[PDB]
This record gives C-alpha cells, structure tokens and sequence, in this order.
C-alpha cells in the first residue's frame, strides 16, 4: 500500500528499461533480423561473420565463459556459465541469464561458489536449469521464483561425482513421478540423477575403464533415439555406448592422441558425427559401421575449443580454436579448407561455440569472461529448398552422402 | 519370526495383509500358493513391536521399535530403508493408532504418557492402481520360484 | 603428399614413375616451412607455454612440447641430397631442444615432489597419473588417493552441517561438540563427529516442535 | 506535394514497423506458469502430548 | 532493494536525462533533477496525454486498454508508462 | 504515374507482418485513402485528429524549438502508429495499426 | 549353439523386467534369423558376438538389482 514499493511498479519499470535499452541498440538488432550480406553473391567461395551484441557484467571479467545453452520456448535466452579452466586460478563460478531484449543488464543471475563447468535448460517445461560444478555438486535452479538460491543440491550423502562435472543433460520423463539427468566426471564415470521429494539421487550408468577409471570430458546423445550416446575420454579415444552396459563401447572410434574436447551429431543423416580435440584437428566420422578410420581430417594451427554442426543444414559446421579466429567450414563448397576464418577477439583465447535453432546467429565465448554474438553471411547458410515431390531431410542426407563417397574413394 | 506382534489387512483397494511383528517388516499375501512374503522389507535393529497401514493412502506403513520410531515407510518409492525415521521418545514405544481421515498418529511410551503426532500432505494420493499392481506382480515371481524346485528335482 | 600418392597410384609409364620421385623435393620445401613455424613456437614460448585445459603446470607443459615434436616428426617418416643435409641438420637441432624440455622439466618435477609432498598436495600426487603414461615415476606413488578425497569430502560436509543446526539456535549444548570438533587416526574422529551431530540434530528439532 | 508527403511518411513508418518486428520488447517471460516444483519433505508435529 | 537499483541503472545510460514518477492527481514524487523548475512542467502536462490516449484506445472496443506510450520529438523520446496508480515518465534522446 | 507509387507504398507497408491497417487523414479529420470500412474509419479520423493536435501542442509548449515526427500508442491488442509531418500546404498524419501476434 | 539356446530358454523391478524382456526378444530374433557348408563359421562368430554382447545386459540388470536386494535372502530370489 506504499505505492513506491508496489510490485507492479517494478514490473512496469523493468519493461520501460527494456524499452529504453532497445532504443540504444537499434542498428545492432535491426541487422540481427533484417539484413543479408550483399557482397556474397559475388564471391562464391568465402563468407564473413558480422559481429553483433556484446554481453559483459562486471563480475565476469575475472571469470572465463565455461558453457552456453539456449531455452526451448522463447528464443531470446542464454545461459552463460562463467567459471574457471586454469589449474592455478580456481575461482567461485557464476551464472547469469541474459536476454536479447536487454543486452546490458541480465534478467536473472546467481552466484555459486565453484566453477560452473556446464549448464542445461529443461526442454519441455522451459525454466528449470540444471548445472554442475568443479567439486561434483550438481545443482538444479528454478528461475521464476526470483530467489537467488538453488532448489536442490548434491551432497556427499546422496551422491557426488567427486571431480569436475563437465557435461550434464536432461532426459524427457513422460508425465511420470520424476525428471531425469545424465552426467559425466573425471574420476569414475557416468551417473544418473532423479528429482525426488527434496533431493537428487545417483544411479550409476557405466564406468569408463581403460591405472584408474580413464578421465573423460564431454558427451552428446543422438536426437532421433535416446539410449545411444558418444563420450570423450582423456586417454585419447572416442567411445560410443547405449544406456546399458550393453556391449560396453558398442563403438570405439579410436583415432586420437590427447584430450578430445567436443563431439556432435547433426540432426540430419543420423549416422554421422564429427569430433574435435586438443591435437589441433577435427575429424568428421561415420558411425553405423566405420570404426577404424575417418572419412576426413582438417588439420589446423591451434587446438580446438569446440565444434558445432549447424542447426539448419548438415553440410556447414563451425569450429573454434585457441587463437581468436572462429573458422567455419562448408563441407560441400570448399573441400579441405575453411570457407570463412575470421578473428573476432583481440587478446583472449576463444572457448565456446553454440548455434541458434531459429534465427541464424551464433554465440562464441572468450577466455576473459565475455560472450560475443556473430551473424552468418548467406553463403554460410544455404538450405536446399524443398519441392513438390521431395522431402527436406532427404536432399540434405544426399549432399552429405555424396561428399562422403567422393572423399572415401578419393582418400584411398 | 519369533513372537509376532503385527497383523493388518490392507485397505483402500484390496486384500493383502501385513506382518510387522518381529524385527522384520514384511508384506504378506493370501493365497494357497504364496506361503511366503511379497515385499519383504529391511532386517532392522531394535526388535519390532507394532504398526499398521494408512486408510487414506495406499500402502505406507509405520513401524515402532524398542527404542521408538514412526518410520513413515512410503512403499512405492523406496524399498530398503525407512523413508522417515522420527524418534518420538527415548523410552520404548508400545502402541499405534491412525485417525480415520489419516494424518494423526498416537503412541504411548514405555512409561506413561501418550504422544499425538501430525503428518502433513505426504498423506494423500493421485493413483491407487499401480500400487495394487506392484503388490500383485511381485509374488508371481514367488510362485515362479515354486515351479523351479519341481523342475530342478525332475531334471 | 596424399595427392602425390594418388597420382602414383593412377597410371603407369616408366618415365612418369621416374618423374614422381622428383616432386618430393617440392614437397620438402613446405615441410621445411613447417619446420620453420614450429621452430618459432619453440623459442617464443619456452618458459611460459600455453597448455591443455585443466592441466597442471609442470607436466602439462611437457604435452605442449611433445605436441610440437610429434607434429614435426610424423611427416618425417614419410618424406624420407644436399638440401636434405641442411634440412636434416635443422631438424636435428629442433629434436634436441624438444627433448631439452622433456628432460629438464621432469628434473624440476623431481625436486618439487620433494618439496610439496610435505592445496597443492594434489599436484605432487595428481601428476603421477600424467607422468605414469610415458616417463618414469618417483618415490611413494599415488597409492594413497583412495582415502584422501574421501577425507576431504566427508569433512567439508559434517563441518558444514555444523552451521545449519547452529542456524536453529537462538549453552552446554554446543559445549559437547566444540570439545569433539577440535581434537592415521582421522578415522575415529569422523566416527565421533558423525555420531556427535546426529544427537544434536535430534535435540534441536525436538526443541523447535515443542517451542512453536 | 501530397504524394511526396505520403511516400516520405511511408518510408519512415516502414522503418518503424521493422523496428517492432525485430525483437518484441513488450513481452514478459513466464507471464502465467502455474506448475511449481517445490519442497515436500515429511513434517512431524506433536500437537499436544496427552498426559 | 530492487526499485532504486533499477532507477540507478536506468538513469545512467547513454541518453537519459530524467526519470519522473507522478501520482494520480499530481505530486511528482521521486524525480531526478538538479532543479525543479521543469519537473512540474512534466507532471502537469503529460498525464493529460496518457489518459487522453487511454480514451482513444479504449473507445474502439471496450475489452481493450492502454499500457504504454511514446512520443518521439526531434530531440527527445518521452516514454510514459501510465497505469491505474500513477503515471511514470522517462526522457531520453537516442 | 505516382498514384501507382503511393498504392505501391500501401502494399509495401501492408506486406509486413501483422499489419492490420493503413489510413491517411488530413488536418480536417477526413480520411482520404482507407483500408477499413467506413465507420471505424471515421471514428479513427476524429479521435486521432484531436489526440495528435493535443500531443503536438504539449510538446511545443514543453520546449519552444522542438516538434514531433512520431507517435506510438499501445494496446494489449494492437500498437497504433501515428506519423504527422506538420507543414503548410500539407500536414498528413498517416496512421498505421499493427501487431506482431498474427500470422 | 544349442547349449546356449537352452540356457537362454530359462528366461524397481518394472523397468528391469522390461529389460530382461528385451534380452529375450533379441535372443529369439537372433536365433530365428539363424534358422536358415564352411561359411557358417562367419554367422557363427556373429552369433558369438551377440552372445558375449547380450550377456552384458544381464550383468548390468543384475548390478542394478543387487543393491536393492533388501536382506540376506532377497538375493536368492534374484540370484
């Protein structure tokens, strides 16, 4: 009943602040949606990311972007998981949540007390955000409550991975009495978590045996089925199993010598994943059979932060290395050379690349606690348009398969 | 085992009876082929003495022990360890009762008094069939093990 | 070089097969160029080399050196006569420098295991799983880590649980536990402090339900 | 003069309409989400002890 | 401590020259200005425009209301968030 | 002929997403081109004429040398956009009605 | 081959009964594909692959159901 503390005052003030901040970046946003690079219908063989919004907060500069994730419904949310990767500069972690509606001030925020080495939003409900931490504590945060604190934790009583939790995921549990989580850790291996009464309980999935359980630092699951996923290691190899111990390492795609840093499936042609390591080469390899060779190889000058197939097309993909250059390949215009290699940051080593499902932009993330958002010039995004007698998934299977057979019989 | 102290049919859907009497807290069934438990639960410490079910929620139970507890054993969610261990007294509990609407319990202790508890919205339910189900399926495995001894000896 | 192998495999004419031996010198120019570039990385980054992620500082520098050596060495198996002499000399100085790291840093690690073994109690017993891969170990290898991250995980919990029950106070109670917190015998003290906090986790909730 | 004015205004407004379609400003996230996931651990209260 | 932090953020951007909150009839409470010879100008000129615009919108189909309003002059962007309790003003040249 | 140009501007504007309506009204509150029926037309013309002359008098009173080239009122349904061009021999506050919900 | 076939004719718990149903579904499907003179060694080692490959579903759905044994003697109901 004092008007100057009424909640609806704060509501309309927040909307008026967005209404202000829009009118401070009008060009950056109008280009985000209504602009096509007019000088790439003239030179067919290359492209040019155009840099857009930049997102910094003053608690971030002492921190390093250590994950990024996008929300299923709205397509203006991020989830930056600021944290640490150096062995000697170990800090407390952070997690903002940003928006495209205001880029300057984050909508939400939290403040953990170890390095947030992953995030993931839930796909169906659209708010609950699972995270992990440098010290095994997987956490779950609920967002619309506006209480700067978790709603569940882990302990050493329920379950604790005991070393960094590099990646976590959300499983769809269909209208059941639960929600599901799959994880991965340096010591020991994959664990399943549930969301019970007021707790999160481990169930162990498999152990990554080779000295000790071999370390591992990433995994991805195939969308189109669920059980079969791809797991990195630090012994070097890449493994693939299913949600069982059903032939521990169903596939053992072994080709590497160091810590692999990224794997990725590609949403079209469900047999073909690429991967990427810290041996300065990323390899785009086929999986139904084919476990002893790589269809291709793309060497480069500094080790890979990460890789990502495009959401909109299974030829183009992009990769991010430890120099300042994001470089992005079309696998069907050039053949072993990057279509567009551009340096975006000045004095930081980039470390995280994430695409966007609907609008065509990309997020890349620094070493200095910042995230910067690039746009893809039209030569990078070329989806073969469907027609009357054919389906869109089929043409994009066909392009990749043609490139695969060409370089398969041309390699040897 | 030994001097039995528990007996109660289950309510709210069916006829499966209980046996919380000695320091194992079973759940038994009434058929001429199943003369053996269905959901045997934990071998405990502190020799058991008495409890029942819920008449407003399917198949929880509530032991008491000679050092005293209301173990709110929810029994479709865990199956080994007491979901909620509360010690009302140090002295040994020797009774039990349930409010007819469910949500108030009573035990008088080893000397004297009588303590009346109150259990929150954990006591209500949304689906009463699958708990008849998992207390139906889980003893055809026992009749299945009755077949095996004939099969073993005939082999 | 893969292209040259394919062109060898395409066709047969004995003059051409006496001409596809020639182009290995044109190949050999660029390997020298790569042997130039890696050489620059060696001298520009001798003391403070960038590393892989979450890598410890002593023998997570060995891996960087090893990467440069094994980047330059694996094409040498395939590209094997005057220019070849100067290039094999330049390679054979880069080789000795890229063993100069991977022996002097290993020595510095020997004397640091003497230092730190008595936060950083990790690295002197966390390195020896990086070190166990290629090089040789030292005294009292990490046979003692099946306890020590039990010893830190239980013991940042129960001490942590001695804040929440002291968030429900508002005293001979706390007496009995400050006499237990303070004191190969870190087993029984964790016994004692777990049975210690079960007792007062009971007592404080009793007092709250009989006071509210 | 009327024609020139109308096309001038059409240009300006066309820019504005793009501005409103670019990103929607006036949209509160989670305007109405009812499903809440909460804390439901068992509570034991002794209302009175009958003695 | 959320209302005043949003005031302090919103008054420190690249073009903002003044934030005003005014009550139903008047009384501009919590201005932001180093003198008050032009706050009263805003407070007694602008909510006439806000409720006049609520008349214009609502007249058409009475399920409808007004929420915000912007007037962009040459050198100013007067944004008014009108509602039942009050009227709120933010002034900014882009 | 420029009549094709202005009608083309109507399809330029009207091809955008959600744009329900375009109308042009002069200083005497009488619509010239429409896109609506006739009575929603005349009530827009009267209402917006009076409202925009009040708003321009407000801005001119507030500061002597500043005028307005812009006006934007909001609904929960549709964001009416008014633009005016105050001049002599022509002052044609065109008004659009749109919303991004549709389609 | 028929010795393995007999031993595989001897086939929380809702999920795990569904799992050992999948193990039975596959072993039947595999042998019925084999229901159709020195290239039988190739299908023979394919079937060796399947047996020592679907013997790990068993070890997995018995590791996951050996903690949740309750007492001294639930383990022989599940062993």
């Amino acid at each position: 009943v004092p008007t100057l503390q009424s909640p609806t005052l704060m509501h309309s003030l927040g909307t008026l602040d967005r209404m202000v901040n829009q009118n401070m970046y009008e060009e950056v946003a109008m280009d985000f949606k209504y602009w096509d690079d007019a000088s790439d219908a003239f030179r067919p063989g290359e492209g040019s990311l155009l840099p857009l919004w930049r997102f910094v907060s003053d608690k971030s500069k002492r921190r390093q972007v250590t994950s990024v994730c996008w929300n299923p419904l709205y397509d203006d949310m991020f989830a930056v998981g600021y944290g640490s990767y150096e062995f000697l500069k170990q800090a407390s972690g952070l997690i903002n949540i940003y928006s495209l509606k205001n880029p300057s001030h984050p909508e939400y925020t939290f403040h953990t007390e170890s390095g947030v080495m992953c995030v993931h939003f839930h796909p169906e409900f659209a708010n609950l955000l699972a995270v992990g931490c440098y010290d095994g504590s997987v956490l779950v945060y609920d967002v619309r409550l506006k209480k700067d604190e978790p709603i569940y934790q882990a302990s050493v009583r329920t379950g604790k991975l005991n070393d960094p939790v590099w990646q976590i995921y959300w499983q769809p549990d269909d209208a059941q009495k639960s929600l599901q989580f799959v994880s991965i850790s340096s010591d020991g291996a994959v664990n399943l978590w549930t969301l019970t009464k007021s707790e999160l309980i481990p169930e162990c999935l498999m152990k990554l045996r080779v000295a000790a359980g071999g370390c591992c630092m990433d995994f991805c699951k195939m969308p189109g089925q669920e059980s079969i996923y791809l797991v990195g290691t630090e012994e070097g190899a890449i493994h693939r199993c299913s949600k069982a111990y059903s032939s521990q390492y169903l596939s053992t795609y072994v080709s590497h010598h160091l810590a692999v840093y990224a794997v990725h499936w590609n949403n079209i042609h469900p047999s073909m994943f690429l991967s990427a390591s810290c041996r300065l080469d990323h390899q785009a390899v086929g999986l139904c059979h084919d476990p002893k060779r790589a269809v291709m190889n793309f060497d480069l000058n500094d080790s890979i932060g990460d890789v990502s197939w495009a959401a909109l097309q299974p030829t183009v993909f992009a990769a991010v290395t430890d120099d300042g250059r994001v470089h992005v390949f079309d696998l069907a215009q050039n053949k072993l050379l990057p279509l567009c290699s551009q340096k975006v940051v000045k004095k930081a080593k980039l470390t995280k690349l994430v695409f966007n499902p609907k609008h065509p932009i990309v997020l890349v993330g620094d070493d200095k606690g910042c995230v910067t958002s690039l746009k893809l010039s039209p030569n990078l995004r070329i989806t073969s348009k469907p027609e009357k007698g054919q389906k869109f998934e089929d043409l994009e299977v066909a392009k990749l398969d043609g490139v695969v057979e060409i370089a398969r019989k041309s390699d040897a | 085992h030994g001097p039995i102290y528990g007996l109660r049919r289950n309510p709210f859907n069916s006829k499966y009876f209980l046996s919380i009497g000695d320091w194992t807290a079973r759940v038994w069934v009434e058929d001429t082929a199943v003369k053996t438990p269905i959901l045997t639960t934990k071998y405990h410490p502190t020799y058991l003495t008495g409890g029942t079910w819920s008449p407003s929620r399917p198949g929880v139970f509530f032991t008491i022990k000679m050092d005293g507890a209301m173990d709110v054993w929810d029994l479709y969610y865990k199956h080994n360890e007491p979901t909620l261990t509360v010690q009302v007294s140090d002295l040994a509990l020797t009774a039990f009762a349930v409010q007819e609407s469910g949500g108030t319990v009573a035990v008088g202790t080893s000397d004297g008094c009588t303590s009346v508890l109150q259990l929150s919205t954990g006591l209500s339910e949304a689906s009463p069939a699958e708990k008849a189900n998992i207390n139906a399926m889980f003893e055809r495995e026992t009749t299945r093990e009755k077949n095996l001894e004939k099969a073993i000896k005939e082999a | 070089l893969s292209l040259l192998a394919q062109f060898q495999a395409i066709m047969q004419r004995e003059t051409l097969q006496q001409d596809l031996e020639n182009k290995y010198m044109v190949i050999f120019q660029n390997y020298a160029k790569d042997l130039d570039a890696v050489q620059k990385l060696y001298e520009k980054n001798k003391y403070e080399p960038p590393v892989p992620r979450n890598a410890p500082p002593v023998a997570g520098n060995i891996m960087w050196a090893r990467q440069l050596l094994r980047r330059i060495e694996a094409p040498m198996q395939l590209a094997q006569a005057k220019e070849s002499k100067k290039n094999i000399k330049t390679y054979n100085k880069v080789a000795k420098a890229l063993i100069e790291f991977e022996t002097l840093w290993h020595q510095a690690w020997i004397k640091s295991i003497e230092q730190c073994k008595a936060q950083l109690v990790r690295e002197a017993k966390y390195m020896q799983r990086f070190n166990i891969r290629c090089s040789s170990p030292s005294q009292m290898v990490l046979l003692q880590e099946e306890k020590f991250k039990f010893y830190h995980n239980q013991l940042t919990h129960l001490v942590r649980e001695y804040e929440h029950v002291l968030g429900r106070g508002a005293r001979p109670h706390l007496d009995d536990m400050e006499r237990k917190i303070a004191p190969l015998n870190i087993d029984g003290y964790l016994h004692r402090f777990k049975q210690g906090l079960a007792r007062l986790e009971e007592l404080v909730r009793k007092v709250v339900d009989l006071t509210e | 003069d009327y024609i020139r004015t109308v096309v001038q205004l059409g240009s300006s407004v066309e820019d504005l309409i793009k501005q409103n379609n670019a990103v929607d400003i006036y949209q509160e996230y989670f305007t109405n989400v009812t499903m809440d996931h909460t804390s439901e651990a068992p509570h034991v209260k002794t209302v009175t002890v009958f003695k | 401590s959320d209302i005043e932090s949003t005031l302090t953020r919103i008054q420190g951007h690249k073009g903002v020259i003044g934030v005003i909150i005014v009550n139903n009839q008047g009384v501009p409470l919590r201005s932001t200005f180093e003198h008050d010879a032009m706050t009263k100008q805003y407070a007694d000129l602008v909510p006439g425009l806000a409720d006049l615009a609520r008349n214009l919108v609502r007249d058409l189909d009475p399920q409808n209301d007004l929420e915000f309003l912007r007037i962009r002059s040459h050198k100013h962007e007067i944004m008014v968030a009108a509602k039942d309790d009050f009227v709120l003003l933010v002034i900014q040249d882009p | 002929v420029d009549i094709a140009a202005v009608d083309e501007t109507f399809k330029r504007l009207q091809s955008h997403k959600g744009v329900l309506g375009i109308i042009v009204i002069n200083a005497e509150g009488i619509a010239i081109r429409t896109t609506f029926d006739n009575d929603l037309t005349v009530q827009y013309a009267a209402l917006v004429s009076h409202f925009t002359v009040k708003a321009r008098s407000a801005v001119r009173k507030l500061d002597g040398d500043n005028d307005l080239k812009f006006l934007r009122i909001r609904s929960k349904k549709h964001e009416i956009m008014i633009a005016p061009e105050f001049e002599r021999s022509h002052e044609y506050y065109l008004v659009v009605v749109q919303d991004p919900s549709r389609e | 081959l028929m010795s393995t076939c007999m031993q595989f004719n001897r086939l929380k718990g809702k999920v795990l009964t569904n799992g050992v149903k999948a193990i039975h579904q596959d072993f039947t499907s595999a042998v019925e594909k084999f229901q159709q003179a020195k290239q039988f060694d190739e299908d023979f080692f394919g079937f060796r692959v399947v047996i020592k490959e679907l013997e790990r579903r068993l070890a997995a759905i018995i590791i996951q159901a050996f903690d949740d044994c309750t007492t001294i003697g639930t383990t022989f109901k599940l062993l």
